RNA sequence: UGGCCCUCGAGUGCAAAGGCAGAAGGGAGCUUGACUGCAAGACCCACCCGUCGAGCAGGGACGAAAGUCGGCCUUAGUGA
RNA sequence: UAUUCUGGUGUCCUAGGCGUAGAGGAACCACACCAAUCCAUCCCGAACUUGGUGGUUAAACUCUACUGCGGUGACGAUACUGUAGGGGAGGUCCUGCGGAAAAAUAGCUCGACGCCAGGAU
């Protein structure tokens, strides 16, 4: 309803089967209120796969 | 409610000392700030202890420097520099900083940044 | 005080009296131009009379006729 | 019918040296004596003047806040601080977090200045003036004093004035009780009843 | 007829009736008082009529002091109820007495006409009672 | 209106007693707000749940003036019979 | 808005209970640990579930540092 | 090695608290005063910060004393109860062996103990 479940991804992974020793895209998920903030949310979180904290936003 | 600056310090004093605790291995570093004279204590709480202690109040820095009102930093420098080797000659390396209710800031910051040149882990 | 958030205070202000009295007082101006201050008011003497004085309704009647 | 604001324009005169060091030089003694105190440090000391508007209706229209702001300011020198209403209130229409009234504290020098902007200034310039009420303390030796309309100081330029805008003055002392607090503030030139 | 003005919950335990009330046990009023000697439950309307007939056989004598009171609500389902769908509605209310309580300090008459109204007055009491006289 | 719901008994309450044995990691209370308060050797958790660090005897203790702590000492056993 | 006396009677998104005063309450600054990989041991227990977690590694946030951080004072907000 | 005093700093606790009266300025602690390049106020050098003065025990803290308040608190007895029975139509009462209050008063209380620096003997 107002309150939504939304996916965070990151934004720096590659889709197309990366070459290193471990490919997958990250993906994290947990919940938003799409009234109070509309501004699509950004965060910086951890990606198994790069390793590094990279910045994960969002899809539609 | 103490608006007593003394009884406001001992407040901030007695919050900080929740958190930071002497143990045998990691003495805690105990600052207090008077109006003429500054004194730093190193406690072991376990033990209840003082392994070290070093103040303006010893003819060391008093024979070395002198100050006109209140204790600058130079009088800290010097402090946290004789408690640095007084601490190291008795094998006291690693120990926590207890800031003693001041700001860390002015000669609470130098004094810090002394002891911390000199060989002293915090 | 804060810099540049404030009004500045100018720390002398003469206080320019039209019985041509310059004393010195602190404000945002320079200059205060001013008529009736404390000293050259009213309130102490003048006031006092006038106030406690204003009655008398018999000498009234007989400066009338006497 | 007793003048000590024949003290006050005395002579021609420097601020500092009016506030300050009458307290210093002609107060303190005064006060220390016919009080007779067995220290200095007890004579009564000004701690503070908190300057307080009041207005609530200026909550709704934030260009009347803005203005009596800079009134305030040019009358005390200072640029003030706006205070939120604590709780939600029903009857006057009021939330938490509403800008309601304006607040000035001033302290040290400042303090003295305004005191003497006040008595000396705008008090006698004031509407239809009497004295001011020395049944006004607290019975802790502090004093307040309202102020109808700030047209009262020339700092205020009445032909800019949008609207009359009340004022109230609290005056913060040392003082235990009445007596000396009445006793300090009279020889400091005020217009008592 | 006594009564409490307010309760949260209308409805309320039994409770059990044990031991003696050392409290309510002086006579720190009057002169001379009725004393509870058994373990019982006392309606309003009864404190109502005890109270009543003391102070009419009394009249020219002063002064009666109700020491007691009912705070305690009880309740009743109504006849042809089948038993369950909730417990019913409070009719009434009561005081619990136990043995040495004080009802009734009178005062203000030869000791006489008060043993004559007293037993008028423990002739409507649901319980067994005594005469006493202050110290 | 009309009554009758409610809920299964949490188990809360002291899980082991002062002068028992513990083993680390081991519940000694589970509360729901604190009616007791960490000690020495003793962590906390999320739900003010007690347990210990340390293998050893627990104990009770006047947090003071009037509150309670409970933290855990190492006995010693030597002495068998 | 100023001040004196009582001292925990307010508050804590929402019931109620238990907690909580230099605080778990109010504010300010910087943030995303509302992480990945786990896990000794406990509690609760018909089963299915459910709860607490010291500790290790990676890569971080705040902090001068000591350290704290695996959502929320706790217990409802769910479905094999 | 002692002792005594100041300031720091803790643990134990019966939680040592308020009030009334008294003592402390050589040293120490504090306030007082002054000035604002480090930092500082949603306004204010009030606080917190850096640097000066040399004023005062007024506030504060410190130390000695006292039951007026506060805090603490029995012995005994009773209420209650474990088990073995008994009385009563019942509400509830009573006995033997064992445990044992709450309240109230009598008392007790103006903390105990330790390390460090710095004086004094
Ligand atoms: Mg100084
Ligand atoms: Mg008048
Ligand atoms: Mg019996
Ligand atoms: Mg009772
Ligand atoms: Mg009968
Ligand atoms: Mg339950
Ligand atoms: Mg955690
Ligand atoms: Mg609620
Ligand atoms: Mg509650
Ligand atoms: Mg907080
Ligand atoms: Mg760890
Ligand atoms: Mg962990
Ligand atoms: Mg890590
Ligand atoms: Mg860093
Ligand atoms: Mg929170
Ligand atoms: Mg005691
Ligand atoms: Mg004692
Ligand atoms: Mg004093
Ligand atoms: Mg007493
Ligand atoms: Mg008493
Ligand atoms: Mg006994
Ligand atoms: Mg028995
Ligand atoms: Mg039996
Ligand atoms: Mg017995
Ligand atoms: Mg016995
Ligand atoms: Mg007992
Ligand atoms: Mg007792
Ligand atoms: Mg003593
Ligand atoms: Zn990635």
């Amino acid at each position: 309803d107002v309150r939504v479940k939304v996916i965070l991804e990151c934004t720096g992974c590659v889709r197309k089967s990366v070459n290193k020793g471990s490919r997958g895209v990250s993906r994290y998920i947990t919940q938003k209120n799409r009234h109070n903030t509309p501004s699509r949310l950004e965060l910086r979180k951890f990606c198994p796969y790069c390793y590094k904290h990279t910045i994960h936003g969002e899809i539609k | 409610k103490a608006h007593t600056r003394r009884e406001d310090r001992t407040a901030r004093h007695v919050r900080i000392r929740k958190k930071v605790e002497g143990t045998p291995e990691r003495p805690r570093l105990c600052v207090f700030r008077s109006n003429k004279h500054l004194y730093v204590q190193v406690i072991d709480d376990t033990k209840m202890h003082t392994l070290a202690a070093a103040s303006t109040m010893q003819k060391a820095i008093s024979e070395n420097i002198d100050y006109s009102a209140g204790p600058t930093v130079e009088v800290a420098q010097k402090i946290g520099e004789m408690i640095a080797k007084s601490c190291l000659e008795k094998g006291i390396t690693k120990v926590a900083f207890d800031r003693g209710g001041y700001p860390y800031h002015g000669r609470v910051k130098a004094l810090a940044d002394a002891a911390r040149e000199h060989g002293l882990v915090f | 005080r804060k810099s540049d958030i404030h009004p500045e205070f100018r720390e002398d202000a003469k206080v320019y009296c039209n019985g041509e009295l310059v004393m010195t007082t602190g404000g945002t101006q320079k200059d205060y131009t001013v008529e009736v201050w404390s000293g050259n008011h009213p309130f102490y003497l003048g006031n006092r009379s006038a106030l406690l004085l204003d009655a008398d309704q018999v000498e009234k009647f007989r400066k009338k006729y006497g | 019918a007793a003048g000590t604001a024949v003290f006050v324009d005395k002579a021609e005169a420097e601020t500092i040296n009016r506030l300050k060091t009458n307290y210093i030089e002609k107060m303190v003694p005064l006060l220390k004596e016919e009080f007779s105190y067995s220290n200095i440090l007890e004579v009564p000391k000004v701690v503070k003047i908190v300057v307080n508007c009041g207005i609530g209706d200026a909550s709704q229209n934030a260009k009347g806040l803005d203005a009596a702001i800079n009134e305030l300011a040019l009358i005390t020198g200072q640029r003030p601080v706006k205070t939120k209403a604590k709780t939600s209130i029903a009857g006057f229409k009021v939330r938490e977090g509403m800008t309601l009234g304006i607040a000035v504290t001033l302290r040290g020098n400042l303090m003295y200045s305004f005191l003497d902007r006040l008595i000396n200034l705008a008090l006698p310039r004031t509407r239809d003036f009497q004295g001011v009420n020395p049944n006004s303390f607290d019975g802790h030796g502090n004093y307040s004093v309202g102020f109808r309309e700030q047209s009262v100081f020339p700092e205020i330029k009445p032909e800019i004035v949008g609207k009359a805008r009340g004022m109230d003055v609290c005056i913060t002392t040392t003082a235990k009780t009445d007596k000396e607090a009445y006793k300090l503030l009279s020889l400091m030139g005020m217009p008592f009843r | 007829m006594l009564s409490p003005k307010r309760t949260r919950f209308r409805k309320q335990h039994r409770g059990r009736m044990k031991g003696i009330s050392y409290r309510g046990n002086r006579i720190c009023f009057g002169r001379y008082a009725l004393q509870a000697l058994e373990p019982a439950w006392i309606t309003s309307r009864q404190i109502e009529a005890g109270r009543r007939a003391m102070t009419r056989n009394a009249r020219r004598g002063g002064k009666i002091w109700v020491r007691i009171f009912p705070d305690k609500p009880v309740t009743v389902r109504p006849a042809e109820t089948r038993m369950g769908s909730g417990k019913g509605s409070p009719e009434y209310w009561v005081a619990v007495v136990k043995p040495g309580r004080i009802l009734y300090e009178i005062s203000g008459v030869a000791e006489n006409i008060a043993r004559r109204a007293v037993a008028i007055a423990a002739s409507k009491m649901p319980i067994r009672t005594q005469f006493i006289i202050s110290g | 209106t009309k009554n009758g719901r409610d809920s299964k008994g949490q188990r809360l309450g002291v899980k082991i007693y002062g002068d028992q044995v513990a083993k680390p990691g081991a519940i000694i209370i589970r509360q729901r707000g604190t009616k007791f308060h960490p000690g020495k050797n003793v962590g906390i958790g999320k739900d003010h749940t007690i347990f210990a660090l340390i293998d050893g005897l627990v104990k009770f203790e006047k947090y003071g003036p009037d509150k309670k702590k409970v933290s855990v000492y190492p006995r010693e056993i030597q002495p068998e019979n």
